[PDB]
């Protein structure tokens, strides 16, 4: 006995508790999501592993919305992410009406940041084991991308990625342009990255999922399915087969 | 500790069948060693 | 004694758990230093990143608590950010209720009491952070107050932060004999110099982050590159 | 060591224990026949300076539903107070008859309150240690249910519960029939009740009751019990 | 939780019949910088030592003597944060109760309130008692003064006492030297001597803090004033 | 070891980050009865097995009329199930009072989930150890969901709970394509066959244990009980 | 879980009693001797004073003897800290009764309140128990003088004379002998206390400063409360000492008279 799995309201010889490290191991144990921000907007893309044919998606995904201007994606356990999220939209909404403004991305983050840190000080409520990726395009500020960790740490990003693949993805991402052309071009590019990432994950099929907040979307949050998803896929299939 | 990373990069080149290295082998090598460590 | 799910009085005289907060309070390699003059009070920090897939225009470890007051935090990030939010509310409230400005010292003492209770609970731990308060009072002049999360706070002639504090202390004492002989900028220069010796890094324009409090202004401002480079250049000329 | 635990098996600990407590009590017998329900019990005795005249364990909930209870007897005293009232409340509200089954459900909701956790709202730390054989007559005719300490109800036409239950139930099978006379039954019941005993067969440790449509819930008197003895 | 935790106390009856946590606090007390008190009868003297350990300090910033009221003052040995907090609650209670009435504070009543707060924490769990010992010093009329308050929750009257490191040894010195009629200036000379004997790391006009209760209660000595006494007899 | 440790913490996290509580919960679903779920997506059927503890008993129901357009089968202990069912009926009642709309069963299922999940996320609550196959005929057709006491909500076109669930799954995948968007009759036959796969299969088919329940385009909640399944056999 | 911090306190065991209850008793035993003698005239109360020094002060005679009423007083045996909390509630209930009933509270009723508090804790409360014993010196206007005793175990008694504190067994025995059923006056009692007190004391010298003595008598109001002064106490002691010397001397004369050894 270590004497501190039992707690979650105290210090340890490692400082923070073992329970908090573990929550960080579990997100990495999940699938793989990336995000790329640009000057015209921000793109989200996520890999979903296929289980069997019986099943079908219709309310359980991995891409989630916040409000009606905010895009949300996560790694970790599905049920818990959904629980965090329903409350966030609601908290955002009371603000939205009350101050009369359409909430910032930055303010939303602060509100979530504070919740998670409070749960680390107590042993009443075990933490979430998710990592949440959020961001959009603000009409007068730009695109801003943030990622919040279960480790009580959050930052503003040009790219962020999570999953088993994390290290490797950030390397490829790191290789590319700051501007990265136009958003549309990025839809194709992100698809190559996922396409190639899957050779490393391949034990069964996958489904490619892409989303966007674009200048053309006019800052709203929408999914990219349709022919648009398929072309980016064809371009990856031509280039390599991996 | 650094020497091992250098040699590590060198294995991946033999795998690639080149006497020619890239920046990538060093980035990956360094991370490989870091994890394995205390 | 039993640290296992409770904290008690011990013959140890301290607590293993309180020491552990003192010990790991940084998990990176930043170091900080703060000096006090009658011309300025300056805090010098770093800017560092691991990659460039990350932004650095929102990344900061210097907080503007309010117009007059500034706060640099050494602590776990989660804990540093929480405490700021709590403080921001408490200050504002003190302004509303009293109608007068909140003294720097007053905040440090109030916050200290909040730390202390948590030390009595064996159902909750204190936040892990050292908070350095700096400000310009019109009631004793500029004021520099450091807190530690034992409930201890005191005002100092200058102080240093990071894990190499004692090493920085040695330079500081030498310096602190004469410091009222420094004019404005020359305060700043010396302040850069003592972090560069410890840390053993001759700074670069995007690695350093000097924050200054200025007397005869209620400004806390982080300095522009031109001024920051002007100093850096200034030590070259004496080398 | 919580008792708020679900258990690694996933089969809660406390419920299992209750069955053991029950194996320690008496034997209670029910046969419901084509017309009428009979419930027979052992109320026992031990010493000569005792008055079991005083004692009972078969109660009428109302004049058309009854119950026999078995187990940690003090708990059943709590259990009945709640039920009896709830039935009576339905008469205030609609002045009408309740089903044996509706009554049995209501009491099973109350069976789950154990713990102070968040699967059960606390009031109790543990459950009722008793099983009950719930009888009644309505338009669905005479029926019998076995109230299981596992907070669940199963329907029955014949049942024994008690220490002797394993044997008794076997014995109960041969004598049971889908159609058999009510009076005939009472004699059949008497035979199983005789077999279990070590102590004397007298009308001062065993009790019969039946419900028939033509005369309501009736508790059987001593003089009546003595006659039943004579026949077998 | 938010109401769960430990309802019973950490402290517990022993087959010893002693209270473990309580025993530890005498140790907690022990660690304190040297303290003394002299009652000059017409006056009162309390004194202590400010240790110093970082040259980096400002002013004479925080004290170790704070006024509760304009007539009673506290000084202590034990843990500093506990002291600040202890003073705040009491200080609040002293003003509120004695502005209902216009009568000035009786000494015993303050002691009764400090001890209760200390005692409730012994009764209840989750929170631990404070591990400080106080010297309640005041002046009022012709009454007796100079009182001691334990982390135990107990009180006693004294003419003289000492706290801090090597408490037993200093008290034995104190016992012999302190007798009969003395003067307010005279009591100060003695207290410095008794503190020096306990330990001197040095004494300056900033290692010493002396306060008295005499004319119109508590008055704070100037730094020069004390220094005059150091020369008056080193 | 530390089996008792992992029971004692409902806030449990291990080196492998597993939560044992969920694990326990899964074993409890497998302890229950046998139930299948099937839909064409214009009709939906569920064959459910209702069993009896002994000879002199008669079978206990595991098909619950939750509403006159929505319904469930339970698989796991009877007592917890009753408690959940009241909450869901009342949630249907206010929908009718206030909104006068049936409300998507999809929307409903998701809401129930949260309220359970949050007490696992803190002190108290043991697992509820009943899994469900929830059916309902909504606006966009029938839909089928599996609710788990792990609050794992999934829509499937067919599913199964009960020991040897997998067996029947494999047959459902095989016959899957044959199901199409027609025939009542066919779905039931496959169900009767499929249900045989779930059982040990030494037990021969019986009309007193089986029970058939349908909802469909113009159908609402109907149960075929005992002998009543013989016409459709 | 939601509780697991505990050490499984304040529960029963095959002991068939309660461990914690038992523990307290030994601590009572430590504390300075207090004696109650009840007579047909008055009530004599004496208590033996613990540690006193010259740096220590006397601010009252009251330092073991506490007035709960203007006809009740008690000697408390137990740690100071607990006792002052308890004492205040006891004073307070008399005042309720005084408000309503408009005349003093019965002694027996006041003793009943203390046991009720304790008992609640032992069935269940969440707050640790305590342990205090009081010896009650009290009067009434239709039941005459009362002396009672309370213990934390929820057993209280009434006594003609009882003693508790250090050397409880020996003191009780001696007390039983010197006593006479009725036929007792204050003057007889003055001697009786000291004689028993000296035999329990280890310090061979006896002095008025190690003792506190008081009597509660009647004459006026309901009672006259007497707190005995140090010169008067010293006088009793010397007079008494001279009597022990005198007894011893008579005995030596009888031994010589039998035939010396």
């Amino acid at each position: 006995g270590t004497g501190y799995d039992l707690s979650a309201s105290t210090f340890s010889p490692d400082g923070r508790v073992f329970q908090v490290e573990y929550a960080m191991k579990a997100v990495e144990n999940s699938s793989t999501a990336i995000g790329i921000r640009c000057k015209d907007g921000v793109v989200f893309g996520v890999e979903k592993l296929v289980l069997s044919k019986l099943y079908e998606e219709g309310s359980n995904k991995r891409l989630f919305n916040v409000d009606r201007h905010v895009g949300m994606a996560v790694a970790g356990l599905l049920a818990d992410a959904r629980s965090l999220a329903d409350i966030a939209r609601e908290e955002a909404s009371n603000f939205r009406s009350n101050f009369g403004y359409n909430i910032p991305l930055k303010h939303l983050a602060d509100r979530v940041a504070m919740y998670v840190h409070a749960y680390t000080l107590y042993s009443a409520v075990r933490p979430f084991g998710c990592s949440f990726m959020l961001g959009s395009y603000s009409v007068n500020d730009g695109a801003q991308l943030y990622m919040i960790d279960p480790s009580g740490v959050s930052y503003g990003y040009w790219g962020c990625a999570i999953g088993k693949a994390r290290q490797a993805a950030k390397t490829e991402i790191e290789k590319l342009q700051m501007k990265e052309m136009t958003c549309r071009d990025i839809v194709k590019e992100v698809a190559k990255i996922i396409y190639i990432v899957h050779d490393e994950v391949k034990d069964k099929a996958f489904e490619l999922e892409l989303s966007w907040v674009g200048e053309l979307t006019n800052g709203r949050h929408e999914i990219v399915p349709k022919d648009i998803r398929e072309e980016a896929e064809k371009y990856a299939k031509e280039s390599l087969k991996e | 500790d650094l020497r091992n990373v250098c040699t590590e990069a060198g294995m991946f080149a033999i795998r690639a069948d080149h006497d020619f290295v890239v920046q990538e082998d060093f980035m990956k090598a360094v991370r490989k060693v870091a994890d394995s460590k205390k | 004694g039993f640290d296992r799910h409770i904290t008690i009085f011990s013959p140890e005289g301290r607590l293993y758990q309180v020491e552990y907060a003192f010990k790991a309070i940084n998990q990176g390699g930043l170091t900080s230093v703060a000096v006090r003059g009658k011309d300025c009070a300056v805090i010098v920090t770093q800017k560092k990143v691991p990659d460039k897939l990350l932004d650095s225009s929102t990344v900061t470890h210097l907080f503007k608590i309010t117009e007059n007051i500034g706060c640099v935090m050494t602590g776990m990030t989660a804990d540093s950010r929480s405490q700021v939010q709590r403080a921001r509310y408490e200050a504002a409230n003190w302004k509303y209720k009293y109608g007068y400005e909140i003294p720097v010292d007053m905040l440090c003492k109030r916050i200290a009491d909040i730390s202390q209770v948590y030390t009595q609970n064996a159902e909750m731990r204190p936040l892990g952070c050292c908070m350095i308060l700096i400000g310009i009072d019109e009631e004793q002049g500029p004021q520099v107050y450091k807190c530690d999360p034992a409930g201890y706070y005191c005002g100092f002639k200058a102080t240093a932060a990071g894990v190499k504090q004692t090493e920085s202390t040695s330079f500081l004492e030498k310096k602190v004999k004469k410091k009222f002989d420094w004019t404005f900028e020359q305060t700043v220069e010396t302040a850069i110099t003592c972090l560069s010796t410890v840390l053993s890094i001759d700074f670069k324009p995007s690695e350093i982050e000097v924050g200054v409090v200025t007397v005869e202004n209620p400004k806390f401002r982080i300095l522009t590159e031109a001024e920051i480079d002007a100093h850096l250049v200034a030590l070259a000329e004496r080398d | 060591r919580g008792v708020n635990t679900f258990s690694p098996e996933g089969r809660l600990f406390q419920v299992e224990y209750a069955i053991e407590a029950i194996k320690l009590g008496s034997t209670a017998i029910g046969i419901q026949t084509s017309e009428g329900v009979c419930l027979a019990v052992e109320k026992r005795i031990t010493s000569p300076l005792m008055e079991p005249s005083s004692i009972e364990k078969i109660v009428e909930i109302d004049a058309h539903i009854g119950c026999a209870m078995s187990g940690l007897i003090a708990d059943a005293k709590t259990l009945i107070d709640k039920a009896r009232v709830e039935t009576q409340n339905h008469w205030f509200t609609y002045n009408e008859t309740m089903t044996v089954e509706s009554v049995t459900q209501a009491v099973s909701n109350l069976a789950l309150q154990f713990g102070e956790e968040d699967a059960d709202p606390g009031a109790m730390s543990r459950p009722f240690g008793v099983a009950l054989l719930f009888g009644g007559v309505d338009e669905k005719g005479p029926q019998l249910f076995h109230m299981d300490p596992s907070g669940t109800f199963v329907q029955c036409d014949a049942r024994a519960i008690g220490s002797a239950s394993e044997g008794a139930q076997s014995s109960l099978q041969e004598v049971y029939h889908k159609s058999m006379t009510l009076k005939e039954a009472i004699k059949s019941s008497l035979i199983i009740l005789k077999q279990v005993m070590e102590e004397k067969l007298n009308a001062t440790n065993i009790e019969l009751a039946t419900v028939q449509p033509g005369q309501n819930f009736h508790m059987f008197t001593k003089e009546e019990l003595e006659e039943v003895i004579k026949d077998i | 939780m938010a109401e769960r935790g430990y309802s019973f106390s950490l402290t517990t009856f022993s087959p010893s019949g002693k209270l473990v946590q309580i025993e530890y606090a005498l140790a907690a007390v022990a660690g304190g910088a040297p303290s003394v008190g002299i009652k000059a009868a017409n006056g009162v003297v309390l004194a202590t030592e400010k240790k110093q350990k970082s040259i980096l300090y400002d002013e004479r910033s925080v004290h170790k003597v704070e006024p509760i009221t304009k007539h009673i003052g506290l000084v202590y040995s034990g843990m500093g944060p506990d002291y600040r907090v202890l003073v705040h609650r009491a200080r609040k209670l002293a003003q509120q109760y004695y502005l209902v009435y216009q009568e000035p504070i009786p000494t015993a009543q303050l002691v009764q309130r400090v001890a209760s707060v200390m005692q409730e924490y012994t009764q209840s769990g989750g929170v631990r008692p404070f591990g400080v010992s106080l010297l309640i010093c005041g002046w009022n009329e012709g009454r007796p003064y100079l009182f001691q308050s334990d982390p135990s929750g107990a009180y006693f009257a004294w003419k003289a006492t000492a706290m801090g490191k090597n408490y037993v040894n200093g008290k034995t010195f104190l016992e012999k030297r302190y007798n009969e009629d003395l003067e307010l200036e005279d009591a100060i000379h003695t207290a410095i001597l008794t503190l020096k004997e306990s330990f001197e790391g040095q004494m300056t006009e900033d290692n010493i803090e002396v306060g008295i209760c005499n004319e119109a209660g508590f008055r704070r000595l100037t730094p020069t004033e004390v220094k005059d006494y150091l020369a008056a007899i080193a | 070891m530390f089996r008792n440790q992992y029971d004692n913490d409902v806030t449990v996290w291990s080196p492998q980050g597993r939560i044992h509580q969920i694990e326990y919960a899964m074993e409890a679903v497998k302890q229950g009865s046998a139930t299948v779920g099937l839909k064409s997506k214009t009709h939906a059927v569920l064959v459910a097995l209702k069993r009896a503890q002994s000879e002199l008993a008669a079978h206990q129901k595991k098909i619950l009329h939750v509403d006159n357009h929505i319904g469930i089968s339970i698989a796991g202990l009877t007592a917890d199930a009753r408690l959940l069912c009241n909450f869901m009926r009342q949630e249907c009642l206010d929908s009718r009072f206030v909104f006068d709309r049936p409300l998507p069963v999809s929307r409903l299922v998701s809401l129930i989930g949260s309220k359970t999940q949050i007490p696992t996320q803190r002190y108290g609550r043991r697992p509820y150890g009943v899994g469900l196959l929830i059916a309902g005929y909504d606006d966009m057709g029938p839909h089928i969901f599996q609710t788990c006491p792990s609050a794992n909500y999934f829509d499937c076109r067919a599913m199964s709970i009960g020991a040897r669930s997998q067996s029947a799954r494999t047959y459902l995948e095989r016959h899957m394509s044959e199901f199409m968007e027609c025939n009542l009759n066919e779905l039931v036959k496959h169900g009767l066959r499929a249900l045989r796969e779930t059982l040990p299969a030494e037990q021969d088919l019986t009309t007193k244990n089986v029970s058939i329940g349908i909802v469909g385009k113009d159908l609402e909640f109907t149960i075929y009980d005992d002998d009543d399944v013989s016409p459709f056999l | 879980m939601s509780r697991r911090y505990d050490s499984r306190t304040t529960i029963f065991s095959p002991e068939g009693r309660l461990y914690q209850v038992e523990y307290a008793m030994e601590a009572i035993g430590h504390a300075g001797t207090c004696l109650g003698i009840l007579a047909n005239d008055g009530v004599l109360l004496a208590a033996e004073r613990r540690n006193i020094h010259k740096l220590l002060d006397e601010v009252f005679f009251s330092e073991k003897i506490y007035k709960l009423n203007e006809d009740m007083a008690c000697s408390v045996a137990g740690i100071t800290s607990d006792a002052n909390v308890l004492t205040n509630e006891l004073r307070l209930i008399a005042q309720r009764y005084l408000l309503q009933y408009q005349e003093p509270i019965p002694c027996e009723q006041l003793v009943t309140a203390l046991c009720d508090i304790k008992q609640a804790y032992t069935q269940f409360g969440g707050k640790r128990p305590f342990g205090v014993s009081l010896l009650y010196i009290g009067w009434d206007k239709h039941y005459g003088f009362q002396l009672y005793q309370s213990d934390p175990s929820g057993n209280y008694g009434g006594w003609k004379a009882t003693c508790i504190g250090n050397n409880s067994a020996a003191a009780v025995s001696m007390l039983k002998q010197d006593y006479k059923e009725g036929e007792m006056t204050l003057k007889s009692a003055l001697a009786l206390a000291i004689k028993v007190l000296n035999k329990t004391m280890d310090v061979s010298k006896l002095s008025a400063e190690k003792v506190e003595i008081a009597t509660l008598t009647r004459e006026n109001g309901k009672t006259v409360i007497r707190v005995l002064k140090q010169k008067e106490v010293e006088q009793l002691i010397k007079k008494h000492e001279e009597e022990e010397a005198k007894a011893e001397r008579e005995k030596k004369e009888k031994e010589q008279k039998e035939k010396d050894k």
